[PDB]
């Protein structure tokens, strides 16, 4: 029959936060016709044509009990008080994923109390590694998004509106008033379809927790919200997006940077070598302005336009480099994200050399050596990452020469080592760092990098790259020798 | 039929924020063609906005800007009292940097003598003549343009990336924009494509008109 | 007969840590954002620079709607209809309310650090035995010149002769919003580009640039010299002054160049009552 | 009117490590950072010369709200509610808890070092045989002169009569925060360039340079001179005294140059006692 509500990605008006409700719409809708297959189990006779860019409504009698019937099937809230979107798989999502996604969309679509009326605390103790870590959360009990129906329909004929209607930042996230005092002119006005999707996006849009690396996570725990919404190809495409993403654990989804989050949501992505891949998708970050803010308020929004390069290269960094540490204390699951993860991310994202300065966080910035200590479990990767760089190549070769000339101050302290002792090469090993360190300006670090050299020996590698080596010294700022010279030391396997 | 009139655009600052982005300052990678018609406007001296309907704007991007954000404490209409805290917020405001695009200016559709072309054209050849207010600025009054000359398609011989509007392109960008609220505001779905042409695709031609 | 008077102006070098944005528990990052090359370079905000110049108004005389009561540190509004045949804010700066509204006589983009922005943090433990927390703070902060560019439209002014405070104001520019108590950085003009033209288009918007990371020479931009030289931007209508004078001095074959007829004095002063006599007799004042 | 006091002064030479940052390892890095010539240079924070100008207020017998208990090693205030009318460290340096907060007369920038930093160090050991993870240390020092930048605002002072012994502290500034146990580095001036004047713009910021980059020399910057040639910052509102005085007087067609009718004087004491009597002629003290 004819349509009472139209909607098409390739419309012109469309914007991203509109398609992403296009896809909740059909991610629902594909959720319903799995648990009510047929007409008439729906009340109102709704029926839906669902296309791979197109959804299609048609129903029976009056609009108002038809969009009624949608919006409570759509949205509900369990016994536990948290959150159901049917739109999403929630048999095969377990608790704590349950937990988090209602604590974000509570945190950032439900920010105000205007719109939701909350239950009592529940506090779970749930099972881990013999430790029951109450999680404590606020149950819920209404909210705007079952009754939005009374909106969207006219009150005296019980049908859809022909003129436009007044939003606001709950439906479209960053559309608040901005003059208080002109509240009733100046609101954003949109379409009864359109603000259907502004109903349905948070079913498609992720929940990530973001931690500061300056803070200790142990003095603060997470509370700023990222909020990854993709941009929309296919409908299909991104249910299927959405449903592989489910499967993470919550600890993937603490992360230390946006464009970790955004990663994160195309992790699970398959990889065709034969298709060009390309995806998009906005991160919203959503922070209190101060200690006693009663609300989140929208602090960032950052695009990542993800290639096939950097999703393979971010794949493997996963792979060399540590996952995050759970640690678990009195009901304190903390988790420990590695920085330089991160860091490579987001050069990768810049499109920049992810070497922009990993030493300079590992150790100079990284006394604590928090993720020093991942440097130290990850160093291989870091070796390998640097491998790919062209241009590591001629230090690549003065690590070969460094690496000589201590084998060979190795093999004179053994000839000097006198039979039965034990020589003491970890303690030159560690004198040969601390001597490194001492070091404090250009010329004395130069005078002891050449007599350690000259006492290496005969060196193979600094006679085949003669020119290149004496180059590199003479011209290279001292402290980025000290720096290589530091990680040869720590570099050497006999 | 007459070349249209090209004009050269270099600012150093500037920022588009969009429709729906009222609680966060975030802009458009491109001039949208609405904010390019009121400062042609401002340009001309015509305060009127229905004056100039139908004219087709087509925009070539020769650099691709940066994007940085900024905090400020801007104002806003909460209390009535005016020195109350509540006026001002801290909200952060993204602008592009070193922005340099051409626009091509086609006013054959316009139904009022003089055109939009005309008016820009003469007002370039004799300046002292054309009588106005203001300083001409892109985007925010304090963000003004350092360059805005008559140009060749050849100025920078380069390669230009368009903004070929694309039923399923990425930008939305308003070629006309309500300022009370949101319901005459007009949206085209726009894509930014590198091309090497001298002169815009068809598509890459925006005609404004009133809402209606 | 429209008239404006369009400005580029460079600061002195020094330490400057003036606008800052949100903080992130440790640190009080000085905004920044990229620049030429994609460099990354310290801001601050136009909004500091017209409340500046808002200040200095109010300093001297020069009736001001939108008082700043410094006791309290809030801004008292004496009008709520705003006058600007009357106040010297409103005429100048405009105002908005909800006769309707005034655009603003004045239009200035940020301030931009010549030279780009290097990792610079400063330790801020506070003096005592007692170590609890508010301590270990750290600001951000730029060891640069900042340039700033501005215009203005005379005749938009509803009293013609409210362009001479501007640019007493302008040259002595009292306080930028920033950390005074830790740096007091000054704004007054070290090297100033103005033209003052019935043309509504200047191309003097950005011409000091130097980068060459971590200096103080401060050299003209050679894309505004080759503007200068092409044969538009008019040397009749430019003002050069301030430091960059010797500089451009020392050029070789600047006795022969089109940048030789411009208006151009080693004295700022001087600069400046030239170019009000100008004004003055264009306007009729 | 609106008068302030803005001044750049170079201190002696010595060996000073007075602003330790944040160490690494076992040696203790004292803050740096780059300035002219794109050469690492020593910083001393403001915050510390703030510090030392408290201090002297509170030894010289003023109010003072902040009392520094010295063998407690802590702060301690008089009154919770701070009072600018009658405490002079409130008047001056301003206030925020967290009315509520004050502007702050003083604004005082970092103290640069007027030699580039080399790099060299120092080992410390603890004596004995029985030797622990804490036996042996380093510790960075510099040996250069020290430079900072300050400007005051004496319209500003609650009490016109409190500028005095700001001058007065400046003069006898105590030890400013460092390590005097082995690197006790006087910051009492030795050389002052002085602007009181009732214009903001200053151009007296950080007047001095090396003559050559490992020495102790600190002659005057070739910009400060040709400035005060050009035509600006009035000689009579200039003042220079300190050992610059004799390099100043040593320089050819000194008798010619506008520095000539300058207020110079060779002892710093006689110059601040006329800068002084002007400043109390000014202001009706």
């Amino acid at each position: 029959t004819q349509p009472k509500i139209s909607l098409s990605l390739h419309a012109a008006d469309t914007t991203i936060m509109h398609r992403v409700g296009m896809t909740g719409l059909y991610m629902t809708l594909k959720r319903l016709e799995k648990q009510y297959p047929l007409s008439r189990q729906r009340g109102g006779h709704i029926s839906w044509f669902l296309t791979a860019d197109t959804i299609e409504l048609f129903w029976e009698g009056s609009d108002f009990i038809a969009l009624s019937w949608l919006i409570n099937e759509s949205f509900q809230l369990d016994d536990t008080g948290l959150i159901h979107l049917v739109g999403l798989d929630n048999d095969r999502i377990d608790l704590r994923q349950k937990i988090h996604i209602h604590e974000g969309i509570c945190g950032v679509f439900l920010r105000l109390n205007k719109f939701y009326q909350a239950g009592e605390i529940i506090n779970t103790e749930l099972r881990f590694e013999e430790k029951q870590v109450e999680y404590q959360y606020k149950s819920l009990t209404w909210y705007a998004h079952q009754t939005f129906a009374e909106k969207l329909c006219e009150a005296d004929t019980q049908q859809l509106r022909h003129d436009y209607i007044q939003i606001t930042s709950w439906l479209y996230l960053g559309g608040i008033v901005r003059h208080a005092r002109t509240q009733n002119t100046t609101k954003l006005e949109e379409k009864p379809e359109y603000a259907l999707a502004l109903l349905f996006v948070p079913v498609v849009c992720h929940y990530c927790l973001l931690h500061i690396p300056s803070e200790d996570l142990k003095e603060r725990k997470p509370h700023r919200y990222l909020v990854v919404i993709p941009e929309i190809k296919d409908f299909e495409d991104a249910s299927q997006r959405r449903w592989r993403l489910q499967q993470l654990e919550t600890k993937q989804f603490h992360v230390s940077s946006l464009g970790e989050a955004g990663l994160l949501y195309y992790s699970l992505d398959d990889i065709q070598p034969e298709v060009a891949y390309y995806q998009a998708c906005q991160v919203w970050l959503y922070e209190k302005t101060n200690k006693a803010s009663r609300q989140r308020t929208l602090m960032s929004i950052e695009e990542i336009k993800i290639d096939k390069n950097i999703l393979i290269t971010y794949q493997q960094v996963q792979k060399y480099f540590k996952t995050n540490y759970q640690i678990i204390k009195y009901k304190q699951i903390f988790i420990k994200v590695n920085p330089i993860r991160s860091l490579i991310a987001d050069n990768l994202v810049k499109g920049i050399h992810w070497w922009s300065n990993f030493w300079e966080k590992l150790v100079i910035e990284d006394s604590k050596e928090y993720l020093f200590n991942q440097l130290f479990s990850n160093r291989e990767g870091f070796i390998i990452m640097a491998e790919n760089s062209e241009e590591d190549k001629q230090y690549l070769i003065f690590i070969k020469v460094f690496q000589q000339a201590m084998k060979g101050n190795f093999a004179k302290i053994y000839a000097k080592t006198e039979e039965g002792k034990d020589p003491p090469i970890k303690k030159k090993v560690e004198r040969l760092r601390a001597e490194l360190n001492y070091c404090y300006d250009e010329l004395s670090f130069k005078e002891y990098l050449s007599d350690f050299l000259v006492r290496g020996g005969l060196n193979k590698y600094f006679n085949e790259h003669q020119e290149e080596i004496a180059l590199l010294i003479k011209k290279s700022p001292w402290q980025e020798i000290r720096i290589w010279s530091l990680l040869a030391i720590a570099s050497y396997k006999p | 039929m007459i070349a249209p009139l090209i004009l050269y655009l270099d600012v150093p600052f500037t920022t588009f924020r969009e429709s729906h982005a009222r609680e966060m300052g975030k802009t458009y990678p491109v001039p949208p063609p609405a904010t390019v018609y009121g400062m042609l406007l401002s340009l001309v001296g015509e305060t009127n906005v229905y004056r100039h309907c139908g004219v087709e704007l087509a925009i070539a991007m020769l650099s691709s800007p940066k994007k940085s954000r900024i905090l400020r404490q801007m104002r806003r209409f909460k209390n009535a009292d005016f020195s109350h805290p509540e006026n001002v917020i801290p909200c952060y405001q993204e602008i592009l940097s070193n922005l340099k695009c051409l626009i091509w200016v086609r006013s054959d559709e316009e139904k009022i003598q003089p055109s939009l072309r005309e008016r820009i054209q003469l007002a370039f050849d004799h300046p002292e003549l054309v009588r106005r207010f203001g300083c001409l600025f892109l985007g925010e009054s304090d963000q003004l343009i350092k360059t805005i000359k008559l140009a060749r398609e050849d100025y920078l011989e380069g390669v230009r990336q368009w903004a070929i509007r694309d039923n399923r392109g990425r930008l939305t960008l308003p070629y006309w924009v309500d300022h009370v609220g949101s319901r005459n505001t007009r949206f085209l779905r726009y894509r930014i494509e590198e091309m090497d042409r001298l002169s815009p695709p068809d598509l890459a031609w925006t005609m404004v008109q009133s809402p209606i | 007969p429209n008239y404006y008077l369009y400005g580029t102006v460079l600061t002195r070098y020094g330490l400057a840590s003036l606008n800052h944005d949100i903080r992130r528990g440790n640190k009080t990052i000085l905004q920044k954002g990229y620049w030429n090359n994609g460099k990354i370079h310290s801001f601050v905000g136009s909004s500091a620079i017209r409340w500046a110049l808002r200040f200095y108004l109010q300093k001297q005389g020069y009736l001001v709607n939108r008082v700043w009561d410094e006791e309290e540190h809030i801004n008292r509004l004496t009008s709520e209809d705003f006058d600007p045949e009357k106040f010297y804010d409103d005429d100048i700066f405009g105002f908005a309310l909800l006769p309707n509204q005034r655009m603003g006589a004045l239009g200035m983009n940020m301030a931009v650090s010549l030279t780009p922005y290097d990792g610079a943090v400063k330790l801020g433990a506070k003096s005592g035995r007692e170590k609890d927390s508010t301590s270990l703070h750290f600001t951000e902060y730029h060891a640069t010149r900042y340039q700033y560019y501005f215009g203005i439209d005379a005749t938009h002014l509803k009293d013609f002769s409210r362009i001479l405070p501007m640019i007493d104001g302008i040259m002595n520019l009292p306080k930028v919003g920033g950390s005074s108590n830790i740096f007091n950085y000054p704004f007054c003009p070290d090297s100033l580009v103005f033209q003052w033209t019935n043309h509504f288009a200047s191309y003097i918007s950005y011409c000091f640039e130097y980068c060459d990371p971590k200096s103080k020479e401060a050299k003209l931009s050679q894309e505004f010299i080759d503007e200068v030289e092409c044969g538009q931007i008019d040397p009749s209508k430019l003002w050069i002054g301030g430091t960059i004078v010797k500089d451009l001095q020392q050029l070789d074959n600047f006795e022969s160049s089109p940048l030789n007829k411009a208006h151009i004095y080693r004295n700022r002063n001087e600069m400046i009552e030239a170019l009000k006599t100008v004004i003055k007799r264009d306007l009729g004042l």
